[PDB]
DNA sequence: GACATGCCCGGGCATGTTTGCCTGGAGACTAGGGAGTAATCCCCTTGGCGGTTAAAACGCGGGGGACAGCGCGTACGTGCGTTTAAGCGGTGCTAGAGCTGTCTACGACCAATTGAGCGGCCTGCAGACCG
DNA sequence: CGGTCTGCAGGCCGCTCAATTGGTCGTAGACAGCTCTAGCACCGCTTAAACGCACGTACGCGCTGTCCCCCGCGTTTTAACCGCCAAGGGGATTACTCCCTAGTCTCCAGGCAAACATGCCCGGGCATGTC
């Protein structure tokens, strides 16, 4: 897979930054704002598969993700806990 | 109504030997009396003639008479008096000498009697005896039954036991054999019926 | 042999003390557990249970809704300013944000 | 199902108990499974520190009252205390 | 000719985004973008349906949560558009 | 209401050697009545024909009578009296003969009677005992079992024993037999049933 | 007995708005009363609590009442009263307040009135109506149902509709609904196969 | 007996539009009562519930009542009066509102009358009219047919015509209407096999 | 005569303490407080010294990483003063 | 406070706590915000710290109870003990 | 006087290897003791929790291994990892 | 018996096996502990111990002293980011800090 | 002979009770932890006096902060056109989840050896006597 | 002044106590293999909402100018902190003895789900009447 950072549409970032209260977005903001999203999620992934090894598995389940997310101080509710 | 008491059905051939005998009579659609020795039973039609063969090794006295009567054959109902259902008593086929309600009439007869019993209600014809004619071993005497087995309210289905007894004058007992008998309409077809169902 | 005695019933509560008295038994949080800690712990998660729960029925309410869901219970928890200590960083799925415009952003 | 105990009976009736006529979402039911799993970690947790720091093998309610305080805001944590207090003091006494 | 004020619709847009609670990033993409991540880590690693949902929420919280920020940051500065040097501060200041 | 007391079931032949016999009815789904030796049970439905044979050794002297009582199977339930439910109580079926609230009737005989025990508060029917015609060798009684086993405020699925006395004029015990009942819609099948369970 | 007359049950929402509501409860092994929309039916337990909640758009004026009222869905038993069974009439689980025959009660109302109507034979339980507590937005009511439906000599199997009438202090009709009840030993299971047969 | 007249047949609407009209019940062998309408016949079971529906263009005052008769269809019958049979006529089924007689009854109605008219020997059946509820198109009336189209003495196989009448408070002609009636076991057979021999 | 401007001497104290380890509070005021707070928990309690050393050096640590953020405010302002409003912003994004 | 024990930490100790921070410039408002939020970290602190010490029901609090109550608001300190 | 424990030989034995010439003072001494058990803490910790959810009850080097991935940094973990590769491979081997 | 040896000798190593293994089998991590546990444990605390003594080394060489204190070990962890982040939450007593100024505030 | 008409047995659904499996509580016995008391003595608190930096105060001057104005661009809004996501569906297999069996491992205990601390003995440094 | 021996301070050798290591025994957790099923992965077709791109206009951001006050640095004055010292007792720590609680093991009752037993309604076949 290549690319799918664009996936990241201009208007999703707007919709995302509406929620926050944002109203005038620069057009610098865009990119940005991917490469803060993409660490983010790298870094998540990254626990999350490390735990996946650990079990020997080949599949990444979302308790996998709910420990890589809560250690960096992020408890996730509803997906299980 | 109920009776008081159930008439004896047991087989007894008595000092004259008394047995019952029927004629060959075939099986065909038309037939309006025949008669089955495998099931000791008679198929008739209502109000047609029904022969029944008195049979005896000796003569019984001058005087001696026959009766016939019914009686339900399961012995539950046996109690019941058989009687003509409400219909065919209530319509005009009276012959000037059977009462409206008796089930079981004599033809050809004018010695007849018809009793209703008052100790017993129990209904029964009654005819003098006579000794077989020239050429035969036995005396025919010609029945009549005057409702079908299936009149609703009469025999209501139940089969029957027709029991003639041989009497002498004061009414005692000189000898008794019973038959069944269906009433019906088409006693060929009914015949034929019972007695294939008897290979089955 | 006396007719038993359910020990949540015996403390008046409903969260099962003998459920607790396992799981602080197990995941090696102690050593040893004495009788009356899974009847302190139960009734204290039974109280903070019963105050979120609270108030996410009056958000839902609010919204003339009769069944809580999760958006009520993130209301409950932001408008409550101990439960937004307690689960401050706590992210609950579709949860939605308060309705919060800065004074700045307004038309003028 | 081989799944873990969840707490979604207990749940349903505390809310019975506040707003009698309420109902609950399959998802708000999962939150607040979450919520007292994360609740239980912690008390737990500090409670298991103290001991430690103690030198004392037992946990008693002590220091689960003791972590509650650390770990709720004051309001709530009196209000706890209050009722976990009773609960054990029930209990003793019956 | 009818066409609205600049900004009147971004107030308009602000109120339903915050008052709605669905997924703001198109699923399939966001899906895509988790996979060609991980498998620069691991190839043929799968993914459950959930985990894949799990992700995505917290992206997004992460995300509000930083714009929330970065507007009160380009505020203090007594601007109204946002630039990068105010994500780029609340950040900082949060010692990512 | 509660019975002072339970009456003996212990069966007892007597100076005439009295004992029960049944017909051998199939286990066809919903036949009216069937007898199970294996249990010492009967099948049969409500209000129908459940013939019951007495044996003797030798003819008990005339006057003797013929008694049948109902009593719950399980000892917990004997001191109830067996009656019929409060609805079957209430319905317009009697006969003219038997009272409305009694279990056990018997069809056919003129010469019944019906007994409410002042002491006991049993029900109970009676007949006179007729010996067989010359042939037989048994007497047959057509009892009728006026509710289902199940009825609700009457019998309450509870299991019954039917306990027939034979007694003399006035009464005093001649012999004693009873045997298992139940009143139901599928005789035949809830007899090959009871019969299989035998097996497990 | 029979009735001279029918009660009317057209739905009539009236100047209130008047409405019916029900508990979601679910269809599980161990449910006492549960309600199908898709039938508009209940689905309960003999003498179990049976809530019914009153919706109305606008508050009725006070002294306002609300009666329930049962009968039979099948036109040609319209015109019988339903009742409890010989049975269950005849048992001591009478509340002090409800008369013995009466097939629907009120639990904890004081201010409940039971009417055995002269004019019409029809029994009927009335309460005063009261508008929602604080924080609801509608009133509820506990009923309960004395009989099952399939008890003999009372429903017999017969579907039954409740009717509920709201109606002034002089009885004069405010609104009025109806909801078809079945009570029965497996509220759950009945109630799952009834909405799995709206698809044959 | 012969009656001195013959009822008129002809239908007749009058000023309130008067219709009958009779249920979508199927041919299941059994099926209690069902209706015809390429015959304009009913086939029904004895003395069970007969649904007949009365459609009106506007409600007729208070005090109208509805009368129902039999006539037979044949010519050549149609002055003998159309009775019970005289086995159902001696039975015991009155349901203390009907005389023993009379071949329709109507069920359910308290308000219920029968007439022996001293003219012209009819037996009929009379009840009080009913107007539907508003949103209700008709109003349902049950019969039942106290014989079989088959019984002798009675129907004797003769087909009849039910005539329906609409009548004042004086028993003025206000419509009428009629329709072919077999009174039969097997409704459902019979109504397949009439409507397959419209065809030979 | 010589003399330096507004804003000279503050850079090289800046130089000076960035450089030295020791506290640049007074002990004997920093112990009182303590006390004076303490004493509303619960009367009566007694301090070891190196408790209170302990106490110092968080404040201290906590407050210049404060001020860090605070700076960084007031650049992005433009400013080169430190107002209230700045401190309050750098809290306010830290949560607290 | 007492004898105006908070205005103990004085004005040019303020000034050198910020001058670590780089902090060049000062606004004369700053000086009592510090002193606010001064307080409140050591009001937490103490206050856990306290927590510790009653539930040994010690009386004296040492370094352990400090360190402590620290760690647990997201902050390590070594060198005094833990 | 009773007895207590501390990292301070060890400390100053691996300073001798990196500066042979170096000493340490006290106050030194106490931070790298606080250092050692806060790493200490933290795999413990961690490698207890993979345990758990793994529902193991035994700590293998394989815990710890996955514990000091998730804490350090990757520079750092690769030549931890090889370190205590090499540590249990001899110690098996001996 | 046979001529023992140390643990820590086996594997090359200066930190004592032995603690690590009670401390391992306390605190309440585990029920059970593996023999190759604390072997790696006591290495990897060994090399993170070994960096930060060699660069604080060096930094005191920069200062001049032959003895490393607490300021020289601040600037060690500080100079390496790998370090910096994993003690990112770390108070050094008597550490100081590093001397950055921002080139906005410089004269000119 | 063909068809028309009724009852019994079989099949299916409707309606209630008994049996089986899993979980929690109650009772009894064994070992350690916790609690209480006595004693020892170190550390903290309190108080004193002297020395001196640090803090507090006031003045003067300059830079920075602030407010207002003007110019041009970057963003927002809207229209028309294009693409892909979402929805629903179909097909194939890998891995997850659970069970059963067996072994090697770790826990536990006892015995032995080395390390650390303390006591006693020896060597170096400082002091005294001899050449 | 130079060389040799004795006492005190520091280091070394032996003993005591504790910790670590070695070896033996016991019981289970973990590893391994196997089986069954669910979910994930991959592909297709259709419908429409969202995304892309272009054009027009305006509000905003940016840079500059001008004014005033606040903050910085200096010098002088005052206050409190810091340093070292001394005294008293409370609290913490260590050791010793006694009682209760929790853990571990065995047994009984209750709660929840599935299967069987029994009643009611319709269809098929056979039995019987009509044409």
């Amino acid at each position: 897979l290549r690319d799918n950072i664009q996936g990241i549409t201009k208007p999703a970032i707007r919709r995302l930054a509406r929620r926050g209260g944002v109203k005038r977005i620069s057009g610098l903001i865009y990119e940005e704002t991917r490469g803060v999203l993409k660490v983010f999620l790298e870094n998540v992934i990254r626990d999350a598969v490390t735990y996946t090894e650990h079990a020997k598995r080949k599949t990444v389940t979302a308790m996998d993700v709910v420990y890589a997310l809560k250690r960096q101080g992020r408890t996730l509710y509803g997906f299980g806990g | 109504p109920l009776s008081s008491s159930v008439p004896s059905q047991k087989t007894y051939q008595g000092s004259y030997g008394f047995r019952l005998g029927f004629l060959h009579s075939g099986t065909a659609k038309s037939v309006t009396c025949t008669y089955s020795p495998a099931l000791n039973k008679m198929f008739c039609q209502l109000a047609k003639t029904c022969p029944v063969q008195l049979w005896v090794d000796s003569t019984p006295p001058p005087g001696t008479r026959v009766r016939a009567m019914a009686i339900y054959k399961q012995s539950q109902h046996m109690t019941e008096v058989v009687r003509r259902c409400p219909h065919h008593e209530r319509c005009s086929d009276s012959d000037g000498l059977a009462p409206p309600q008796h089930l079981i009439r004599v033809e050809g007869n004018l010695r007849v009697e018809y009793l209703d019993d008052r100790n017993t209600f129990r209904h029964s014809v009654v005819v003098p005896y006579e000794p077989p004619e020239v050429g035969s071993d036995c005396t025919t005497i010609h029945y009549n039954y005057m409702c079908n087995s299936s009149c609703m309210g009469g025999m209501n289905r139940r089969p029957i036991l027709t029991i003639i007894t041989l009497e002498d004058s004061s009414g005692n007992l000189l000898g008794r054999n019973s038959f069944e008998v269906r009433v019906c309409a088409c006693p060929g077809r009914d015949r034929r019926t019972e007695e294939e169902n008897l290979r089955k | 042999r006396a007719k038993a005695k359910t020990r949540s019933s015996r403390a008046g509560l409903q969260f099962p003390v003998g459920r607790v008295h396992r799981l602080l038994r197990k995941g090696n949080y102690s050593e040893r557990v004495g009788a009356g800690a899974p009847v302190y712990l139960a009734a204290v998660l039974e109280y903070l249970t019963a105050e979120i729960l609270e108030l996410a029925g009056n958000a839902a309410r609010d919204n003339k809704k009769t069944r809580i869901i999760p958006r009520h219970l993130q209301l409950a928890i932001r408008n409550d300013e101990e439960l937004n200590k307690l689960l401050g960083r706590v992210t609950i799925a579709q949860g939605g944000v308060l309705p919060n415009i800065q004074a700045v952003l307004l038309p003028k | 199902r081989s799944r873990k105990e969840s707490y979604s009976i207990y749940v349903y009736k505390v809310l019975k108990q506040v707003h009698p006529d309420t109902g609950i979402s399959s998802k708000a039911m999962g939150i607040m499974n979450s919520f007292v799993n994360d609740i239980f970690e912690r008390i737990a947790g500090e409670a298991s520190r103290l001991a430690h720091y103690n030198k004392r093998s037992t946990i008693t309610s002590r220091e689960i009252q003791t972590a509650v305080r650390l770990l709720l805001p004051g309001e709530l944590a009196k209000h706890a205390v209050s009722e976990g207090t009773k609960a054990v003091t029930k209990y003793t006494s019956a | 000719p009818h066409r609205y004020r600049p900004g009147t619709v971004a107030l308009r847009e602000i109120r339903r985004y915050q008052k709605s609670t669905e997924l703001l990033i198109r699923k399939l993409p966001f899906q895509r973008l988790v996979r060609e991540i991980a498998q620069d880590f691991k190839t043929d690693l799968r993914f459950q349906s959930s985990a894949v949902m799990a992700l995505q929420e917290a992206c997004e919280a992460y995300l509000v949560g930083l714009f929330e920020d970065t507007n009160l940051c380009a505020i203090h500065a007594k601007r109204v558009t946002i630039m990068p040097k105010d994500i780029q501060l609340a950040r900082r200041i949060r010692g990512e």
